[PDB]
């Protein structure tokens, strides 16, 4: 009876509002979908505990009073980016980059699993770890290799699921992500491709760049609020470094600058084996001649060979892949970037 | 129901009726509805590129069990580039003619409508219509305009077509790997546009278009001279041999100038000499034939 | 009610209204170029069975260029005086507007006006403002002019292939523009207007005096 | 271009009272300073008299000119060594003779976007025309003063039109005799041949270097507000001060008082100034081991 | 008089009936309102001297079509367009136009040629088109433009797009002066200070 | 499910009877807007919505025309458009966090080597607050306002900390990026509020840090649409002078760029004394090495003069970065102390990578 009276006390065409701020005096400020902001009153059955600046409520047409709080799948944008399942092969997938493995193991696993080296002496663990170098030098493969061998949760951010146009959704998901990093295990914040948001620190007069500079400043603020973080590890990765934010390269925030130099033909032979593993590799093919001839090719190129080797088998209606397919895939696919070398001059 | 429309009252805001005919505004550019515009044989020469397109569109659709039996997926990104355009439009219409399939044509400037969000809204409303009819091919045109390079914010950049471009990368890959939908991308000069979608994770096929050869120039010349009136004692091969690496587009230009010279004599007959003056007129290059620029460098 | 179509976008130019007062033979000196434009613009409108019998298919448009003071507009007005088809005057810097998107839309707006009307004739005066070749458009304004070139490029040879319409251009220097505009199929007449030499000065001296 | 008060329903012009401008132009309206005497500047009294014979009598006694039939000029330039008499002289002239001062900086005319200085200069003079007793003061004019000649990228647009809009505001098609213009530079060589002569300026008031007695005259005034012992030789001060302006001589006078403040001495000696002089240039290297 | 309702005129609709009450000639876009209302000098060719060979020659080309067209119908000539003032700064160039705008001022516009561009990239050529339409409508007008060098320049190659707008601004000024529209009763006094870097098409 | 704030019925059952009904018809709906300017002796307030229009309205007869200034939110009537109740722009959660009045854990011996600048800071801060008579007995004004400038990482904060623990009374650190707000005219009210509440108590020290944001940088040359850096800067130079003689609250600034220097601030009354910070010659560096190594387990048989010789041009931030790096080399192997070669490789890692 009483539930039906209050459900019929408000108006029926309830309008979807937007909270902006809260004053604790039975009224608040809200925002319509057209951006018109209305100094309206709030009721008392509205369950004043979940009211947060940035949520949505229900409004009236007559007085636009706050009818009730609105759910929004509670956060659709921090539960998608969280990894639940297992990544790729742990340590045997990569090869030749074992110089940098001691860096990332002692900076991540050693503050967590054995936090006694830091207590015998009194040396604090590092927070920021930067991965830069050539474009596609094996930064994605390395980040999944470290995240497999873990005992804590892991976070995977694309970098383009951070910038919206709602003027508050930028700095909102920073607190949404770090709360998930706080409520769960001391996870690894992996926000990939931070170069599109953080560069050169420019301020303009339009309403296009203002959603970037605040969110850049609020993330730098929320990373180093210096109140209680609970040993959050942050891995940041871009390709380039020279058009990036200089005040994150300075000490006090990040003291690890890990570079990934170019590999050799030694690391290739596993990558040829790994890519030619989940296929019908016939026993009449040769891969070692394909390694010896070509002297510049990456993991994307070998995978582009393996798909072209897979396509040529399906054209003439076969199941396995013959050796001439691998030869013709080596001579068709790999002829796109071979340009520029000083041969016959150097010794 | 997904993307369902309703009839809504205007005063009480109550439902009136479920609407049929799912959301697709501005389908005048789409659903071309007329198949006969060009036949198949009127291209000639470039016969390898036809078999690459027939087996990347009709072969995954008509015979999907060939590709679903190996263990790899099907390609869905096709890039086409030719810097003078040695057949880009004519090749697509003959595919659109001889397919028996629904076709979608998308011009590359119609997403910037007036103001913010609106051109970004019609992206998701477009491909659901191509998902509504699973036999459908989407054809882009001059993607040089739509997406060049991710610049900075509002200072020295647009930062508005970035909002629409970011959807197109995400609408085909990232939420659900779509099926039975093949896009065709046709623009030349591949340095202006972004290379982010040019990775093999998105585009599996990059078919170039070379300038035609001597037999290829000869066969296009026989197509355009087929509807014309010819006099005996003429050699079409030498006309192709007087074209040092032509474009194929100027095969029309020879056949226009030859018939126009026969027009001003009120004569339906044409000699080889009329074609020889037609080729030499179009061959206006800034080559500086002093026999001293190409001749100090033997 | 349902309106008659094109209750809509901008100016119906003249077609009889303020049409330029020049005769065809008022031109002094131009004989080949005076005949060449007529043979690809006016003569297609009058004598049509001659083209379909031979299989000529007269060109879609004409590019005119050369130094200033040779006669571009005055020759075009003699075409605009003696045509019976629809003329269309277009300033080349008419689509430069601030409002983003409307630039490429106005090119779309003019061509739908040409398709509903007569076998029309489109004249755009300056092309060097809009047709320059492309690069990494590192500003906002360079991306503005660049995409309107391509909407112009699409609605001249696409799948529809707009019939019976002619696009007349008359630049100042036709090398600082896009090479896919100079390909034959849209502009088949690369007509130069050079400076008048001897045997033509006495023709121009006659027509003035 | 008026901001009238219109009814929301009947659309009737009810009240007008606009009085609105750009925020940058209203930021430039700088008035109501503490006063300053002409006796504060020593040694440049001829240039002071050439200013009193330039600006105040067109303002005070207009009937002094209209009976002779001559027309007063409206452009006066301060140039010479920086830091001597350029901004400080017109600060005191606006202090005593109140005539609604209006400064104008050089690099503030140079904005990022194209076509901003021609907006800003012309809005600065529409405000100057409506305020009839107002004057115009322009400082660091050499920062926008090029020669119009070297068409070099990319200063042919951001400096040139801001110059040439300003040049059109001096004489123009229409006269402007209501407001007076005072310019202050450091470089005469870099200025446009239109940014000089009569109509615009012509009143090249050069500033020489302050001499020994002039430097002795500047230091006495700045030391008058503090406690100075009467046993101070101005011959020694005029001798030891070499190639100083009044700004540096003021900086010596501050440092001589602070050293006496450290030891708690309520007086000054010549050694207090000899310490204050050597403190300015941050006394440094004795030798270079090249010069025996 | 519905024949006066040309397709492209301006009218005033009712607030409630929405039908046409009164038609209006044209907007006059108040940026150029100030470019008409000003007094030159109330001069009478007596504040000028030592230039009478050039004064009269300029008065010949301008004052005759706006007063005496019978001398141009008797001889098979088209009445001419405007002239140009070039030379070193100081000898006239503004007082000379100030002289001719005091004698027979039917309509007059003084363009500064530096308040005609701004931040907006398509504003410059829009302002010129609406300027001459005001000049075209009020038939016997005279146009003065100081400092053509500000928007002049030789039309050159790749030029860092801030200068590309000035070229597109200049190409608009070319076709409005001598283009498709027959400019009648409108004459244009251009004035510069360096006549070297202007367009040969101009 | 459609929850809509269920609130299980024990806390709102009395509230849902008629208190909702008295919130419907008497309690009207207002809108928050912006004030452009005002007029004298007659209100005539010009107010925009920025989405609708600009309106010339008046306050209603419930409030007084005393608090209503330029740039303030108001309660606009839905029909008559009158100001009912003025709204403050969310005051004031940026003062209690600043004036913490908390003891800092910085030893006075943590600034060594640059002793000449400590006494210069000792005379400006400590002396006119505890012995102001010497300034009275002679006839020089008490100095107020000293700008700090120099290379970054020199110890700008530590010198600003060495005066903080000295008197332990009302230490306020203003972050320069904090006053950079979104709302127009947001920080300029705070500089009024931070000044008036610092004068309620005596012997208060306010420090301005990173004045490259708001402390007169580029005064107005890049912001052509925003105009907030100018409106705060013009407000603070106005409220600094006009009052406060003889010393009640000392104000200090520090920058990194020696370019953002106003001559109007160098008018006597705002900024008088120049105190800059410089690099250590030999011993101020070794003062840093000895402090940044007692906190970790090191070898008691090593020296720190050799490390400062290997650092020709370095700051204490860089020296701290070596001590963190050299600590990790002992953590690579199973070493529980810091040997010399860990420092030697760290110096070759930091300096001989990108510096020289
Ligand atoms: N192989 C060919 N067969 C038939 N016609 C051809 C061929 N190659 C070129 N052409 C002619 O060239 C002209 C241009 O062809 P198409 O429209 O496909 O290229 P395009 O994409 O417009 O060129 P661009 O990329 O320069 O815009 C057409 O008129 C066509 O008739
Ligand atoms: N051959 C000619 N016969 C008659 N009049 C001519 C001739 N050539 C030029 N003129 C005159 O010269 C003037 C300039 O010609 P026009 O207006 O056509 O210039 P344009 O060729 O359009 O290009 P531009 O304006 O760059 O020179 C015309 O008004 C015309 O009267
Ligand atoms: N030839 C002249 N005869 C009489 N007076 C002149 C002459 N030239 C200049 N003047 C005087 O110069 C003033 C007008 O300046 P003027 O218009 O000549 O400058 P300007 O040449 O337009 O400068 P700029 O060329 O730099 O724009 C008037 O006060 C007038 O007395
Ligand atoms: N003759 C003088 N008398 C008094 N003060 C002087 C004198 N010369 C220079 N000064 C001081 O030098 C400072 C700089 O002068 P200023 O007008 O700023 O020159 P500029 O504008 O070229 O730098 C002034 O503030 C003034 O206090
Ligand atoms: N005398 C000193 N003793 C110890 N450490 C010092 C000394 N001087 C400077 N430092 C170091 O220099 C650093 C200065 O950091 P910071 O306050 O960021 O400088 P700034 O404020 O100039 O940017 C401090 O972290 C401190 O470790
Ligand atoms: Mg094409
Ligand atoms: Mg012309
Ligand atoms: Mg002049």
């Amino acid at each position: 009876e009483e539930r039906s009276k209050v459900d019929d006390l408000r108006g029926t065409p309830m309008s979807v509002g937007t909270l902006e701020e809260i004053i604790d005096d039975n009224h608040a400020i809200v925002s319509t979908s057209v951006g018109s902001e209305h100094y309206v009153s709030i009721l008392s059955f509205v369950d004043k505990d979940l009211l947060e600046p940035g949520c949505s409520v229900l409004l009236n047409h007559k007085v636009h009073a706050v009818i009730g709080v609105l759910m929004d799948d509670t956060d659709p944008l921090v539960t998608v980016m969280k990894v639940e399942k297992a990544p790729q092969e742990t340590y045997a997938d990569i090869g030749g980059l074992d110089n940098q493995i001691q860096e990332i193991k002692e900076s991540v696993e050693l503050p967590l699993t054995h936090p006694e080296y830091y207590e015998e002496m009194g040396i604090k663990p590092p927070k920021g770890v930067i991965l830069y170098g050539p474009p596609g030098t094996g930064k994605t493969l390395l980040a999944k290799a470290v995240a497999n061998q873990t005992s804590a949760t892991f976070l995977r951010v694309v970098g383009s699921e951070l910038i919206q146009k709602y003027l508050g959704d930028g700095p909102k998901l920073v607190r949404e992500l770090f709360r998930v990093a706080e409520e769960h295990a001391p996870s690894i914040v992996f926000i990939d491709e931070i170069d599109a948001i953080g560069t050169k620190r420019y301020d303009s007069n339009s309403g296009g760049e203002r959603e970037i500079q605040r969110t850049m400043l609020e993330l730098l603020n929320q990373l180093d609020g210096f109140d209680s973080r609970g040993d959050v590890k942050v891995i940041m990765a871009t390709n380039r470094i020279e058009t990036l934010d200089p005040a994150l390269i300075r000490p006090g925030r990040i003291d690890r600058k890990i570079e990934f130099p170019l590999p050799d033909e030694k690391t290739k032979k596993r990558i040829f084996q790994i890519h030619t593993s989940r296929m019908t590799l016939a026993d009449d093919v040769t891969l070692d001649d394909l390694i010896m001839a070509k002297d510049d090719l990456s993991g994307a190129d070998i995978k582009a060979i393996c798909t072209e080797a897979g396509l040529m088998a399906l054209r003439e209606r076969r199941m396995k892949v013959t050796n001439e397919d691998f030869k013709k895939s080596k001579e068709n696919v790999l002829y796109k970037k071979q340009e520029g070398t000083p041969e016959g001059l150097y010794l | 129901t997904p993307n369902c429309r309703v009839a809504l009252r205007n005063d009480s805001y109550t439902l009136h009726k479920i609407l049929p005919n799912k959301v697709d505004p501005l389908v005048s550019l789409m659903m071309v509805e007329k198949v006969p515009d060009s036949t198949y044989e009127m291209i000639g020469g470039l016969d390898k590129q036809i078999k690459e397109i027939k087996e990347v569109i009709e072969l995954p659709v008509k015979h999907p069990e060939l590709f679903e039996a190996l263990g790899i997926a099907q390609p869905k990104g096709v890039l086409l580039y030719g810097p003078p355009g040695t057949g880009k439009t004519l090749l697509a219409r003959a595919v659109a003619h001889h397919t028996d399939c629904t076709f979608i044509r998308v011009s590359g400037s119609e997403l910037v409508q007036k103001f913010i969000g609106e051109g970004a809204r019609m992206v998701r409303e477009l491909f659901v219509m191509a998902r509504e009819h699973a036999p459908s091919i989407i054809f882009m045109d001059e993607i040089d305009s739509i997406g060049s390079s991710r610049l900075e914010g509002g200072s020295g950049g647009d930062s508005e077509v970035q909002r629409t471009m970011l959807e197109l990368l995400n609408q085909l890959d990232g939420f659900e790997a779509t099926k039975n939908i093949k896009v065709i991308m046709a623009t030349n000069r591949i340095d202006i546009l972004d290379s982010a979608l040019l990775r093999p994770g998105r585009i599996d096929r990059k078919i170039e278009f070379p300038p035609p050869n001597e037999e290829a120039r000869l066969d296009i010349l026989k197509i355009h001279s087929r509807k014309m009136n010819l006099t005996r004692g003429i050699n079409l091969r030498k006309i192709a041999e007087l074209m040092p690496g032509a474009s194929g587009a100027e095969v029309k230009g020879v056949c226009t100038e030859a018939g126009m010279y026969a027009l001003r004599e009120r004569r339906v007959h044409v000699t080889q000499e009329d074609f020889e003056m037609a080729v030499a007129k179009v061959m206006q290059k800034d080559s500086e034939k002093n026999m001293s620029i190409k001749k100090l460098w033997k | 009610d349902v309106l008659p179509p094109e209750a809509d976008s901008s100016i119906m130019m003249l077609t009889s209204d303020q049409k330029p007062d020049v005769m065809y033979a008022d031109i002094g000196g131009m004989d080949i170029q005076k005949q060449e434009v007529r043979e690809a613009v006016e003569l297609p409108l009058t004598h049509f069975e001659l083209y379909k019998q031979i299989g000529i298919d007269p060109p879609r448009g004409v590019l005119m260029y050369g130094p200033p003071g040779c006669g571009k507009t005055m020759l075009a007005k003699a075409v605009a005086h003696h045509t019976t088809a629809a003329f269309i005057r277009v300033v080349g810097s008419e689509f430069v507007q601030k409002y983003l998107g409307e630039g490429p839309r106005m090119v779309r707006d003019v061509f739908r006006l040409a398709k509903e009307n007569a076998p029309a004739i489109i004249f755009i005066d300056e092309i060097d403002a809009i047709a320059t070749k492309r690069f990494d458009a590192q500003t906002g304004a360079d991306r503005e002019v660049q995409r309107i070139l391509l909407e112009l490029l699409n609605q001249m040879d696409g799948f529809d292939q707009n019939v019976n319409v002619k696009v007349i251009m008359a630049t100042n220097r036709a090398d600082t523009l896009d090479p896919a505009l100079l390909r034959p199929g849209r502009l088949d007449r690369k007509i130069e207007f050079p400076l008048p030499d001897r045997r033509q000065k006495r023709l121009i001296f006659s027509t003035i005096t | 271009g008026d901001l009238v008060g219109v009814n929301k329903d009947s659309y009737l012009i009810l009240e007008t009272l606009p009085t609105e401008y750009d925020s940058r132009v209203k930021a430039m309206e700088v008035d109501e300073r503490p006063t300053e005497q002409y006796s504060d500047i020593g040694g440049l009294d001829k240039q002071i008299q050439e200013l009193v014979e330039a600006i105040v009598l067109p303002m005070n006694h207009k009937e002094k000119f209209e009976n002779l039939g001559i027309q007063p000029p409206k452009g006066v330039l301060m140039y010479g060594p920086p830091g001597t008499g350029k901004t400080l002289l017109a600060r005191a002239c606006a202090a005593q003779t109140k005539a609604t001062f209006l400064k104008l900086a050089g690099p503030q005319l140079v904005q990022m976007f194209i076509g901003d200085g021609a907006k800003l200069v012309r809005d600065a003079f529409a405000l100057a025309k409506e305020k009839a007793p107002s004057i115009i003061f322009i400082d660091e004019l050499d920062a926008i003063g090029t020669k119009r000649f070297d068409s070099e990228k990319a200063g042919d647009r951001e400096v040139q039109r801001t110059m040439l809009e300003l040049l059109n505001q001096l004489d123009g098609f229409q006269p402007n005799t209501q407001v007076k213009v005072i310019a202050a530079t450091n470089r005469v060589d870099i200025l446009d041949p239109a940014l000089l002569r009569s109509g615009r300026l012509d009143r090249k008031i050069e500033f020489p270097m302050p001499n020994e007695e002039a430097r002795a005259r500047i230091m006495q005034i700045h030391s008058r507000k503090m406690n100075v012992s009467p046993d101070v030789n101005y011959e020694e001060l005029a001798r030891c001060t070499d190639d100083f302006n009044g700004a540096q001589c003021k900086a010596v006078c501050v440092e001589a008082g602070m050293i006496a403040l450290r030891r708690g001495a309520t007086e000054l000696t010549h050694e207090d100034y000899m310490e204050g002089i050597l403190e300015v240039q941050a006394k440094k290297k004795a030798n270079l081991q090249y010069y025996a | 008089d519905k024949s006066k309702l040309k397709p492209g005129t301006r009218v005033a609709l009712d607030m409630t009936t929405l039908t046409i009450m009164r038609y209006l000639p044209r907007e006059v876009d108040p940026l150029v309102y100030n470019m008409s209302h000003e007094d030159p000098g109330n001069v009478s060719y007596s504040e000028i001297g030592g230039l009478s060979e050039q004064i009269r020659e300029l008065r010949e080309v301008i004052e005759l079509p706006l007063t005496n067209p019978e001398l141009f119908q008797r001889v098979g000539i088209i009445p001419p367009k405007g002239c140009l003032l070039y030379g070193p700064p100081g000898t006239g160039k503004t007082l000379l136009a100030r002289a001719v705008a005091s004698q027979l001022d039917c309509n007059f516009l003084k363009v500064v040629s530096s308040s005609i561009v701004d931040k907006y990239i398509g504003e410059s050529a829009r302002l010129i088109r609406e300027m001459f339409n005001y000049a075209r409508d009020h038939q016997p007008c005279i146009i003065f433009m100081d400092e053509i060098d500000a928007i002049g320049g030789r039309r050159f190659s790749e030029g860092t797009s801030a200068d590309r707008e000035i070229q597109r601004t200049l190409m608009e000024l070319l076709n409005q002066m001598d283009g498709f529209d027959t400019l009648h009763r409108v004459k244009m006094i251009m004035a510069t200070n360096r006549p070297d870097t202007l367009d040969p098409a101009l | 499910e459609s929850d809509t704030g269920l609130a299980p019925p024990a806390l709102w059952d009395l509230a849902a009877d008629k208190q909702t009904l008295q919130s419907e018809q008497p309690l009207q709906v207002a809108r928050c807007t912006k004030i452009i300017n005002a007029d004298s002796e007659d209100p005539k307030y010009i107010i925009n919505v920025k989405q609708f229009a600009k309106f010339v309205v008046d306050l209603s007869d419930q409030v007084a025309p005393t608090d209503i200034e330029e740039g303030m939110r108001v309660g606009v009537d839905r029909n008559k458009y009158q100001i009912h109740i003025p709204l403050p722009p969310k005051i004031d959660p940026t003062v209690t966090m600043m004036q913490v009045e908390e003891k800092p854990d910085v030893t006075y011996s943590d600034v060594g080597g640059c002793k000449e600048q400590i006494e210069k800071l000792r005379e400006v801060v400590e002396t006119p607050l505890l012995h102001p008579e010497r300034f009275v007995n002679l006839g020089i004004e008490p100095p107020k306002g000293v700008l700090l400038f120099g290379p970054p990482g020199t110890g700008k904060t530590l010198c600003a900390r060495a005066v903080a623990n000295r008197t332990d009374a009302c230490f306020i650190r203003v972050i320069g990026s904090e006053l950079v707000q979104k709302y127009v005219g947001e920080g300029a009210r705070m500089v009024r509020e931070l000044f008036e509440m610092a004068r309620t108590k005596k012997a208060c020290l306010i420090f301005f840090d990173e004045i490259d944001a708001i402390g007169g940088a580029r005064f107005d040359d890049g912001a052509g649409g925003d105009n907030e850096v100018q409106r705060t800067m013009l407000e603070l130079i106005n409220q600094l002078d006009g009052f406060d003689p003889r010393g009640n609250i000392k104000v200090l600034m520090a920058t990194n760029r020696p370019d953002t220097l106003d001559p109007a601030l160098m008018r006597p009354g705002r900024l008088d004394r120049k105190i800059e910070f410089s690099l250590p010659d030999l011993e101020g560096r070794t003062h840093i090495f000895k402090i940044h190594a007692r906190s970790m387990s090191v070898e008691r048989d090593i020296r720190f003069e050799l490390l400062a010789r290997l650092c020709p041009n370095s700051t204490g931030a860089e020296i701290r970065s070596v001590c963190t790096e050299a600590g990790m080399f002992a953590i690579r192997a199973r070493r529980k102390i810091a040997t010399e070669k860990d420092f030697l490789e760290a110096v070759n890692k930091v300096i001989k990578s990108y510096a020289k």
